[PDB]
């Protein structure tokens, strides 16, 4: 460990 | 009964259930039955039958589908049921630009068809022609299939030609293109069908003629991204650590790693599986196994990334990493991958107009391949994609598009390639991207000044041989003609060391001290000696003693462009012994081994020659204004000049430069 990680966007379905 | 280009899906479908396989005659094994059962799910099957309409009423046209849709290994199939190759001794070719992807796609339906490899399908790679008389069906790589276009300019021998990846924009693919798109009008009975990975392929279909689209549609799942806060200033241990955290924290499912080359690969995959080790000895986590992928890899090396993850034996979900590199962003796909780590970088090739040099950088990835990258995260599953750099770098920092190879690469070997294939009004040639017609007449120039291209445009046995090598074919030439002045060895040394990016490192400071350093090697007649003093340097065994690193280092020299240089050197050798081209040298110690090596160089460079102004230098080419650049080894007044680089700046400057005396030009 030794990474921390920040929430992005989030890609859509393509259905 | 069965009619040829006329078959239907349902007579397809009845006829593959049939206990008697139709290509080979023999009994199918249960085996080849669940295949089919498990492959029939793919979205392609669902088309099939729009599909057959359309390659019946058309001879072009596009075939547009998301990334796993079973495109490469079911549509050659399709085909091979509406054609009946066997009946007519025809094959049906595939190109595949990678080779890895080829050999797989080739064993994956070999044994989707229950049908022996090389029999009736097999794959044609350069050194490697796995095939036989009775193929029916081959997956082979542009280059093979350009090469084979040069022996045969009609490709009588195929009937279908499907070019696969059409999306990469590589040079083969290109002028395959633009070849058939020419070889069609010929041949009433070709059949061509471009597949491409981008869902807005209508460009494809402007240059084809409005040939007819099929988009197959989309079936991913939404994936989530995710982004550090800050700067990652070595990510490749970044990438370990996110790879070790994947596996500790999240929940069941494969993991992909993308990187630069080979041996970054090798390195990371014994990290990680040291890592994994201590991790199972002190967590007690549960199994992590890596596989490595990369273009060398043996057959029996790349069937390992394909095998399932090892069963759990701590109580927490075993996984199975593979720490690919730019392979499994579109050409095959893994069945299981959720989480996909995307360190940004990858291997590009670059071309440099001013030294005419192609390299091998490492240089940050375009928008649409990190969009790709994310999307392999999620085909299964709800899957996440970890970025190893910041938002806004995301958003700023990186490039719209990639371009395609035929703009990023040199435009006269382009030229003399293509009159191999037999074309003849290359200035009306139809290019998917043309070039600009300035430097498509400069090449044609050059290349008719070189004696490449006769007076009348056609190819001549110096041009041949001149494109056989891997070299601008000035320095080819060059090569070629040494031999006539007993110092081929050292025209050889000089090409190999002038056809790679420069040696020499110039910081700001510390200026002087690697002017010192190259005037342990200068030799004051001109800086081509230079390069020629600098690699016998190198590869002297009092460096080896020292230690090659070392002394690279201290003398501000660059060890990969030196590397870089050997190995190109080596390659010249064996092509030169391939050809049975004359090779000889002079005794070092005859007075007229620096006559012999300058009388060989004037007569490559007479392209670029300076003289000196009475008052720096004005250059016969062009006549324009130049001065020596102040990072030279000229000793005397050196009244007529040889130079290989031309430097843009307030004040113009011409590199790398050597004297020579008038009568030898
Ligand atoms: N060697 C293999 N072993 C097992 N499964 C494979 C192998 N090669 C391909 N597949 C499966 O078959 C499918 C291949 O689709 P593909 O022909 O690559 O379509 P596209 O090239 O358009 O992505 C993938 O979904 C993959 O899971
Ligand atoms: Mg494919």
């Amino acid at each position: 460990w030794g990474i921390h990680f920040v929430k992005g966007e989030v890609l859509a379905s393509t259905w | 009964g069965l009619q040829r280009h006329h078959t239907s899906a349902e007579e397809a479908q009845k006829l593959e259930d049939g206990k008697i396989n139709p290509f080979t005659g023999r009994e199918f094994t249960p085996k080849y039955v669940d295949i089919l059962k498990i492959r029939r799910e793919l979205p392609v099957h669902a088309q099939r039958d729009e599909f057959l309409k359309l390659y019946q009423n058309n001879q072009i046209m596009v075939f547009v589908g998301e990334t796993g849709s079973g495109k490469t290994t079911q549509i050659p199939q399709f085909v091979l049921f509406d054609e009946m190759p066997h009946l007519e001794n025809t094959q049906v070719a595939c190109t595949q630009p990678r080779r890895v992807a080829a050999m797989s796609v080739a064993q994956r339906v070999a044994e989707e068809m229950d049908v022996k490899l090389g029999e009736e399908v097999g794959y044609s790679i350069r050194f490697e022609n796995k095939t036989s008389n009775k193929t029916i069906l081959k997956y082979m790589t542009d280059g093979m299939l350009l090469r084979e276009a040069m022996e045969d300019h009609d490709l009588s021998r195929y009937s279908c030609i499907i070019l696969d990846e059409a999306h990469e924009r590589t040079l083969a693919t290109d002028i395959l293109m633009g070849l058939l798109k020419q070889v069609v009008k010929r041949r009433p009975d070709l059949k061509i069908i471009i597949m491409s990975a981008t869902l807005d392929a209508e460009k494809f279909q402007r240059y084809f003629n409005d040939a007819p689209l099929l988009a197959v549609p989309g079936r991913t799942y939404p994936v989530e991204l995710y982004y550090t806060p800050e700067f990652q200033r070595d990510y490749l241990d970044s990438a370990i650590r996110t790879v070790l955290q994947i596996h500790a924290t999240e929940e069941a499912g494969d993991i992909l790693l993308f990187l630069t080359g080979e041996d970054e690969i090798e390195d990371a995959v014994r990290k990680i599986s040291l890592e994994g080790d201590q991790l199972v000895r002190e967590e007690g986590c549960g199994p992590l196994s890596v596989y490595p992928l990369y273009g060398s890899l043996p057959p029996h090396q790349q069937q390992r990334i394909f095998e399932p993850a090892p069963e759990s034996h701590n109580g927490r979900p075993g996984r199975k990493v593979v720490i690919s590199t730019n392979i499994a962003e579109t050409s095959l796909t893994i069945d299981g991958i959720v989480y996909v780590v995307d360190p940004g970088f990858s291997k590009q090739k670059v071309y440099n107009p001013r030294i005419r040099v192609e390299s091998l950088l490492v240089s940050p990835i375009s928008k649409a391949s990190a969009q790709q990258r994310a999307g392999r995260a999620g085909r299964t599953r709800p899957g996440k994609c970890f970025r190893l750099y910041t938002e806004e770098a995301f958003q700023k920092e990186l490039i719209e598009q990639s371009y395609p190879e035929i703009l990023r690469s040199n435009l006269s070997s382009t030229v003399l390639e293509l009159k191999k294939l037999g074309i003849d009004d290359l200035v009306h040639f139809d290019f998917m991207d043309p070039p600009a017609p300035e430097t498509m007449m400069r090449a044609l120039e050059e290349l008719n000044y070189l004696a490449c291209l006769d007076d009348e445009g056609n190819l001549t046995p110096l041009g041949r041989l001149a494109s056989q090598f891997p070299l601008d074919p000035m320095l080819a030439v060059m090569l070629i003609g040494s031999f006539e002045f007993q110092c081929s060895q050292e025209i050889l040394t000089i090409v190999a060391m002038l056809s790679v990016p420069n040696v020499f490192i110039r910081p700001t400071k510390d200026k002087k001290r690697a002017d010192d350093a190259k005037n342990i090697f200068a030799h004051p007649d001109g800086d081509h000696i230079t390069l020629l003093n600098v690699y016998h340097a190198f590869k002297s065994d009092e460096a080896y003693e020292y230690g090659i690193h070392k002394w690279c280092r201290d003398h501000y020299l660059n060890y990969r462009s030196l590397s870089a240089a050997d190995n190109i050197r080596s390659q010249l050798e064996r092509l030169m012994n391939r050809y049975n081209l004359e090779l000889n040298t002079t005794d070092y110690e005859s007075p007229k081994y620096f006559d012999n090596i300058r009388k060989a160089l004037a007569s490559g460079f007479f392209m670029q020659v300076a003289k000196k102004r009475s008052g720096g230098y004005i250059t016969v080419k062009d006549n324009q204004d130049v001065l020596i650049h102040p990072s030279t080894v000229l000793g005397h007044d050196a009244e007529w000049v040889i130079y290989n680089e031309f430097v843009l700046t307030s004040k113009n400057y011409i590199r790398t430069v050597t004297s020579v005396r008038p009568e030898w030009l």
